């Protein structure tokens, strides 16, 4: 080690792991001084790492101890180099003819269980096939351990090739267009497709093969200019390019629907602009899926091209081209999904804005999103965006917004409303829509209990004509709203906030407990750090007790009314006086640091000769961690440790 | 259902009366098929049955196969017409509530059978308005035990997502809604969760079969994730592991789970480790290794989540067994109270004034199992807590990843927590060692909770691995330090071997501190010698190891962040006073003393 | 057999020795019944012993006393008279246990709640059999004891969790954990009253 | 054929709006034949899971005006009726549990196992179940056992 001759130190390791002569606790310290020297420089040391770490595992493993952290760290990436060099430490350091049955036993079991550690399989085999494991262990076990190594990764092979009883028993034409038609309805390339409608219309006569599946649909705007094509064959095959390529959008088959569709705008290229634009349209729908399931949900941007031709779509007016306001959604959500308010705010026509009103939705989520620092014009867009709301969420003056759908007073309908927002994931668009939908909730009534929200300032205080608002619609919404939220993103605290107070004003504790937990479990790593102040304030602490209050968990409260910046000694004092606690008491005072509160359910105890339950209470009193005289330092950590253990505990009860 | 016997005799009269023209036994068939399809309202399961049956004189059973062609067709064309009003066959309305039985018969794998009937499957799913194709698809799933019959529903899927939509969520919340009743037994619960695990498998196994299928498997089942993490605790153990073996490798929703759903994950997945630990032994811990690590690396949440959960089960008074821890009354007395002699006069007064307790105290026998399997459970469970721990990941093959010091420190915090929970003096610098004397009753926990679990140092050295994690064990460590010093001073031994394991604590403690780079070469290698040494030597040595504990001090500022290697490093030298000069003058008095048998290990203190 | 067998002739007949004492003396009985005996004889001597119908005149002054074993005792004793002698003053006496229960469930410490609920807990199942009125009272003071003992549960790491299962069918038949196993108790004499009251 | 646009629109049905309608149509024609809810069964089974409390409870009442016309087809709902007191979803718990009583004297076969997973979600949830499962229990008692 002086010298540096490392190869002479693992040659001397494995000699002695033979003999065992030399001192177990000075190979772990030489082994730690190469460690050392490794983790200073000398990059070529790490193979003398491995190598002498190997020689002291199985020198440990033969004489019955634990295998070090080391070595399963060094076999996190195991090589051939590694593998075979520990083979090769194991059979020189065996000695099968003079070694015992324990030492035997030893280095099988470690062989066994170095197999099972063995994510790649090509390992397992190479070490299955080694002389030293063969001879070790017996066959039956081996095969046994093979086969449990090969199902944990098994290969499966399964036929993807629908059924067909696709034979000409007999060869009538009849079986032939039948079985035909049902190669149709099961193929999906255009090619096959094209070939099959060829060969139909070759043995028929003006049979209009659209027809020959009731499941093959299509928008009825497009099936009058669709079926108006003169050629049976062109018209037969650009019906069915259409149902399958919008079939396979639906059930997200994108590659197999780009395949229909650009087949389709080939076909249709020859001798219709009108379909050639449907075409396009169908292409760029088909594009922003495809994207947005792709590419998508992962923060990469989308292509240049994409924006242009969303754009473009936008921007054109023409009026013979029938069109789905659908495609006019997706672009409106692709757009402010992708952070281009600058385009929605000043580049969109003003026609757009007119007639269109979801063009016009998104270019005020836009405006009011960018201008958020900047409080003035974000004031502006903001009661804008909230007269189009509450135009939309009012009725016309009985009537319900939810069963008389027509009912609106809005640029669209509410459902509408809701379905375009289902389209948007971007945080802050749907974080601004909440803000306006939790203020909308709240000014129903003079309610104690508001819930609140990031931007809830911006939005207006007044609303003309309150009582065409149907509030009913507005929770509903507000409800649907929180849910789409957080299936977007569940570990937003903010939006787990707002579903937590949405079922406290509802009177439902157990899932606002549910919620309040999870908003802190977010913020906190599960209670591992402390909860921050902005999260678990003292609105939301008293919400949480309150919810602990309504559901006889007193005892919860009492913990509870400790989080706060001032201590609530009445709540916990009112709340300990109770006798129909649904929780385990006793169980909960671990969880105290307080000593005004111990020192009350000490003399609650004694009150009610509660004798057990008053010495729990005089011995948690008892602790030198819990001296009220302590340096602060130890008390705020003694607080700390109880409320990461009681949250941690609550969040178990919870979830 | 009547003429199902006649024709058994009556075939051959049927073909008797069959020597019609071809051209009107074709009109006759269709007529036949026709009248089938559209009259066939109760007992057409038993028609069709039979009819496969009598399908498989041959040439009734080539007309036979020839009928169920055309009436295949036939109701092809049915179902797939005009499109608008739905149109009504008799014959399919009669077979849906035959689905089951249906779904058992082409199960069977026959040669010919079975086609027609995945077929006549396939027909009756898309004519059903409230398409049977989910609940198909379930029973097939639930049903079959080799790929083979596996590829029945995969085909089935095939043959129906070129018509209809969503029919794997809808599957997958029936097959699990059932599940979670009383329905679907145990043994079809894991046929169906081992051919889902299966399929998600096939689809992971990125061929060219599944981009044709596009099915999703993983993306869907990804869904009922909720629905899938009680199942590991379930009674039936075949149950658990499919359930376990189907969520190692299903994927997570798409952008994340909520923290009530990743805590469930991760406690049934815990519960699951140990459980099959306990059960199988190391072998039966691979897919509850997988699914731990995957929600180790979900976020750190859950990594904090999962070590923590770890640990705690690890250590908890179940499960440490795993890991070589510790743990006509009154007839007879009237019995025994028969008078050996008559008495002082004639009356007999029991001889003991009373009984102290409730009498003999039990003998609390313990128990201790194989240590080899102590060895392999601590194996398992440390090289998963290594899993968690590492960082991603040729890169240096014969290095190794680095682990993180985070995970580590999870770790270590859970550690104190379960150890020593009070802590009151958890600074992670030192005290004076006269304050050893104040916390007597703390450290001799520490101790025994340290004999009591020997898995405690091993996850001490686990912690020690990534450095700059060590020093928030620093409570455990100054304890367990003071209840070894403690010991030595009153110990009366000349030789240090009689406490074997207060010597073996202070080695590993001495290394482990040592590898945790709290302490210098030359003071980290003490240990060596300890059991050649009287009990006042090794004492002092620990002494010194306090003082230049109090001296240094174990502070994460301390360690400087090497992009290098992306490791945390303590240089001694820079520290002024690192060698521990102060501190090594008395290891070398020790070694002098003792010279005539610690010559030869004057090497492992040398200055550089 | 348990029924044909020397036992059973023995069991008849001190149980008619033991009618005549307290017929002789019932402060004999109650003495008895103060001392306990094990719970195993108790089906035994109410049934083969009609002097017990006495002994629901000191159950409510046994059930006042400050040892646990006296009051389970009590409990178990008056289980099995209510499943003999189904009568008002049976009915009285099973209410004001089951409000004595209700009382002391929040008196009890957690390894006092174990040892007073795990011996009786089943006897709440009789109360059902023989008192269909008491299926409100029972099944709110088993929804309590539940809440608790799941709160309990919560507080500590567990080998089981059985907050997690949450789901499980009915897990017919170790050195577990007094909650676990008591929070299993409370599932299995629930299941008990549903089997009864429906089958 | 009659009711055959009226389920696809159940099924085909995103919004609230429109499952509202066509169950309160649905509501209406069964009110005058209930013969037809059987034609709707699956779809209203995936309605009970709903998490919009209108349309739940509209389909857990036809659900059950169901079963009480036909009583032979109410463990068909014993999957779904479970899941729901199995749910997540806290307001599709308490709907289950309104209308537990009924169903548990509908299938009375699994009203065993319904009532103890009743008790359950009452026990490690906080909800108070002791209401429902008593009356279920005394009524379910006094008609069958004894």
């Amino acid at each position: 080690l002086r010298s540096g001759n490392y190869q002479e130190v693992i040659q001397i390791f494995i000699e002695d792991n033979l003999t065992l002569s030399l001192p177990v606790q000075f190979r772990q310290s030489v082994l730690r001084e190469l460690f050392k020297k490794a983790q200073q420089g000398n990059e070529a040391l790490d193979e003398i790492c491995f190598k002498v770490c190997a020689c002291n595992t199985v020198r440990d493993i033969l004489e019955g101890r634990t295998i070090s952290v080391q070595f399963n760290q060094l076999f996190l990436r195991p090589n051939k180099e590694k593998i075979d060099f520990l083979l090769e430490v194991c059979s020189r350091s065996v000695n099968l003819e003079k070694a015992s049955e324990s030492l035997k036993g030893n280095m099988a079991a470690f062989l066994k269980n170095v197999c099972l550690g063995l994510e790649d399989l090509q390992y397992v085999f190479m070490i299955s096939s080694h002389e030293l494991f063969i001879t070790l262990l017996k066959d039956e076990e081996r095969k046994l351990l093979v086969d449990q190594m090969r199902k944990r990764s098994p290969r499966v092979n399964l036929c993807i090739k629908p059924v067909t009883s696709f034979y000409d028993i007999p060869a009538s034409a009849s079986v032939n267009i039948g079985q035909l038609e049902h190669q149709l309805i099961l193929s999906v390339d255009p090619w096959r497709i094209r070939q099959i409608l060829i060969e139909l219309h070759g043995m028929t006569s003006e049979r209009q093969f659209w027809t020959v599946s009731n499941k093959w649909e299509v928008p009825s705007v497009y099936s009058g200019v669709i079926l108006g094509i003169k050629d049976n064959l062109t018209r037969d095959l650009v019906y069915i390019l259409m149902a399958k390529g919008l079939h396979c959008s639906t059930v997200k088959d994108f590659s197999h629907a780009k395949q229909l569709f650009a087949a389709c705008l080939e076909l249709v290229t020859e001798f219709s602009p009108k379909l050639r634009q449907v075409m396009l349209n169908e292409m760029l729908l088909l594009d922003i899926h495809t994207h947005e399931a792709g590419t998508g949900q992962a923060g990469e941007r989308p292509p240049s091209d994409l924006i242009s031709r969303v754009r473009g779509y936008l921007e054109m007016r023409l009026p013979d081209i029938p069109l789905r306001q659908v495609i006019a959604e997706e672009c409106v959500a692709f757009m402010l999904n992708w952070r281009e308010n600058e385009y929605l705010t000043l580049q969109v026509p003003a026609f757009l804005l007119q007639s269109n009103p979801y063009v016009k939705l998104g270019q005020l989520l836009a405006a009011t999103c960018k201008e958020l620092p900047g409080p003035k014009e974000s004031r502006r867009t903001a009661k804008d965006l909230w007269e189009v709301v509450v135009q939309i969420c009012s009725v016309s003056s009985r009537v319900s917004l939810i069963k008389q759908r027509e009912s609106t007073l809005g640029i669209m309908y509410r459902s509408e409303l809701l379905s375009f927002i289902k389209k948007l994931r971007e945080p802050l668009v749907l974080t601004i829509i909440l803000s306006l939908f939790v203020k909308l909730h709240n000014v129903r009534e003079d309610i104690v209990n508001d819930i609140t929200a990031e931007h809830i300032s911006i939005w207006p205080s007044s609303i003309p004509n309150l009582q065409s608002v149907d509030f009913e619609a507005v929770a509903i919404t507000v409800k649907e709203l929180v849910r789409y939220t957080l299936s977007i993103n569940p570990n937003n605290h903010s939006w787990l906030i707002i579903q937590a107070d949405i079922y406290f004003a509802t009177n439902q504790y157990s899932a606002a407990l549910h919620y309040y937990l999870q908003a802190g479990a977010v913020c906190s790593d599960f209670f591992n750090k402390a909860v921050p102040p902005d999260v678990y304030t003292d609105q939301v602490i008293k919400r949480m007790i309150k919810c602990c209050s309504l559901l006889n968990c007193h005892t919860q409260v009492a913990i509870l009314c400790q989080f706060l910046r001032e201590i609530d000694y009445k709540t916990a004092f009112k709340s300990l006086q109770e006798q129909n606690s649904h929780d385990a008491m006793d169980s909960y005072y671990d969880y105290i640091w307080d000593v005004t509160i111990l020192e009350y359910l000490t003399y609650l105890h004694h009150k009610r000769g509660e004798t057990d339950k008053r010495q729990i209470a005089i011995k948690a009193i008892g602790q030198t961690e819990l001296n009220a005289s302590n340096p602060e330092e130890v008390l705020q950590l003694a607080a700390q440790r109880r409320k990461k253990k009681f949250l941690q505990a609550m969040a178990k009860l919870y979830f | 259902v009547d003429c199902l016997k006649p024709p058994a005799v009556l075939s051959q009269l049927q073909q008797h009366l069959q020597g019609f023209p071809r051209e009107e036994l074709d009109n006759m068939l269709n007529l036949a098929v026709h009248l089938v399809s559209q009259a066939s309202g109760a007992g057409a399961y038993r028609l069709l049955q039979f009819l496969v049956d009598t399908a498989m004189p041959d040439t009734v059973r080539e007309a036979c196969d020839r009928l169920i062609q055309l009436l295949l067709l036939h109701l092809q064309k049915l179902v797939h017409h005009r499109g608008p009003p739905p149109r009504l066959v008799p014959f399919l309305d009669a077979l849906k509530n035959h689905v089951g039985e249906l779904c058992g018969e082409t199960l069977r794998l026959e040669r010919k059978r079975f086609l027609w009937q995945h077929q006549l499957l396939g027909l009756l799913s898309v004519y059903t308005r409230p398409s049977c194709g989910p609940e198909a698809l379930g029973h097939l799933l639930s049903r079959a035990r080799s790929p083979e019959e596996l590829s029945l529903a995969t085909q089935l899927y095939a043959g129906l997502v070129v018509s209809l939509s969503g029919l794997l969520p809808l599957a997958f919340r029936s097959c699990l809604a059932r599940v979670h009743a009383g329905t679907l037994q145990p043994p079809f619960t894991a046929r169906f969760l081992r051919n889902l695990a299966l399929l998600v498998g096939w689809e992971q196994q990125g061929g060219e079969g599944p981009a044709a299928l596009g099915a999703h498997f993983g993306e869907s089942a990804s869904a009922h994730l909720s629905d899938l993490a009680p199942l590991l605790l379930h009674p039936e153990e075949e149950v658990a592991e499919a359930a376990a073996s189907l969520l190692a490798i299903c994927p997570f929703p798409s952008e994340a789970l909520s923290p009530s759903q990743l805590l469930g994950l991760v406690r049934a997945g815990v519960h699951r480790f140990f459980a099959s630990l306990r059960l199988h032994g190391p072998p039966g811990v691979a897919s509850a290794c997988q699914l731990l690590t995957r929600l180790s690396q979900t976020s750190p949440a859950g990594l904090k989540a999962v070590l923590q959960l770890l640990v705690e089960g690890a250590l908890h008074r179940g499960n440490t067994e795993l890991f070589g821890g510790q743990v006509a009354s009154l007839l007879d007395t009237n019995r025994r109270h028969t008078a050996a002699v008559p008495g002082p006069g004639g009356i007999w007064s029991v001889f003991h004034a009373g009984v102290i307790g409730r009498g003999l105290k039990p003998p609390k026998f313990v128990q201790s199992r194989n240590q080899q399997e102590v060895i392999y459970n601590t194996q398992s469970l440390l090289s998963l807590l290594v899993h968690c721990c590492s960082a991603p990941g040729c890169g240096e093959c014969w290095g190794a990843p680095i682990l993180s010091p985070e995970a580590a420190k999870a770790v270590a915090v859970t550690l104190v927590e379960s150890v020593c929970p009070d802590a009151a003096g958890a600074e992670l610098a030192w005290p004076p060692e006269e304050h050893a004397r104040a916390t007597v009753e703390r450290d001799l926990r520490i101790g025994r909770r340290f004999r009591e679990q020997p898995l405690l140092f091993e996850l001490l050295k686990l912690v020690a691995a990534a450095p700059p994690a060590l020093c928030y064990c620093s409570v455990l460590l100054r304890g367990l330090l003071a209840a070894l010093l403690g010991h030595w001073e009153a110990s009366r031994h000349p030789d240090t071997t009689h406490s074997p394991w207060h010597l073996e604590a202070s080695c590993t403690l001495v290394a482990v501190m040592a590898e945790g780079s709290l302490l210098p070469p030359a003071l980290g290698n003490m240990h060596e010698v300890f059991s050649q040494l009287a009990p006042f030597e090794v004492r002092l040595l620990l002494l010194s190891v306090w003082g230049f504990l109090r001296e240094h001090g174990p502070l994460p500022q301390k360690f400087i962040f090497q992009s290098e290697r992306g490791r945390f490093i303590r240089d001694f030298s820079r520290e002024g006073g690192g060698e521990g000069g102060p501190h090594l003058a008395v290891l070398h008095s020790v070694l002098h003393r003792n010279i005539d048998r610690l010559g030869l290990f004057s090497g492992r203190f040398q200055a550089p | 057999d348990n029924l044909l067998c020397n036992l059973r002739e023995v069991q008849c007949l001190i149980c008619c020795l033991l009618h005549q004492m307290y017929i002789a003396d019932p402060n004999i009985a109650k003495l008895v019944h103060f001392q306990g005996y094990p719970c195993e004889l108790l089906p035994l001597t109410v049934a083969g012993i009609p002097s017990m119908h006495i002994c629901l005149d000191f159950i409510p002054e046994l059930i006042a006393q400050p040892e646990l074993e006296k009051q389970i005792f009590a409990i178990q004793l008056l289980s099995h008279l209510c499943i003999q002698y189904a009568l008002p003053k049976s009915l009285s006496v099973a209410r004001l246990a089951v409000n004595v229960m209700g009382t002391l469930l929040t008196v009890l410490t957690q390894a006092k709640r174990y040892a007073f609920f795990m011996p009786t807990l089943p006897s709440l199942v009789s109360f059902c059999r023989a008192f269909p009125p008491l299926y409100e009272d029972i099944m709110s003071l088993l929804i309590q004891i539940g809440q608790v003992c799941a709160s309990d549960v919560a507080t500590q790491t567990r080998d089981i969790d059985p907050i997690i299962t949450r789901l499980q069918q009915i897990k017919e038949k170790g050195s577990m954990d007094p909650d676990v196993q008591l929070c299993h108790c409370i599932e299995r004499t629930v299941i008990e009253i549903i089997n009864m009251s429906v089958s | 054929a009659e009711m055959a646009p009226y389920m696809k629109r159940l099924s085909r049905g995103q919004t609230v709006e429109d499952l509202l309608e066509v169950l309160s149509d649905i509501d209406e024609m069964s009110r005058r034949r209930p013969e037809i809810l059987s034609f709707f069964s699956t779809n209203l089974q995936r309605l009970m899971s709903s998490a919009e409390e209108c349309c739940r409870n509209l389909a857990f009442s036809l659900a059950l005006r169901s079963m009480q016309n036909s009583p032979s087809i109410a463990a068909a709902f014993l999957p779904t009726f479970m899941y729901c007191l199995g749910s997540q979803d806290f307001e599709v718990v308490q709907t289950a549990l309104r209308n537990l009583p009924e169903y548990a004297l509908l299938c009375q076969e699994h009203a065993a196992v319904l009532l103890h997973r009743a008790f359950l979600v009452g026990m490690y949830g906080q909800m108070d179940p002791s209401a429902q499962i008593s009356e279920a229990l005394r009524i379910l008692h006094m008609e069958a056992v004894m």
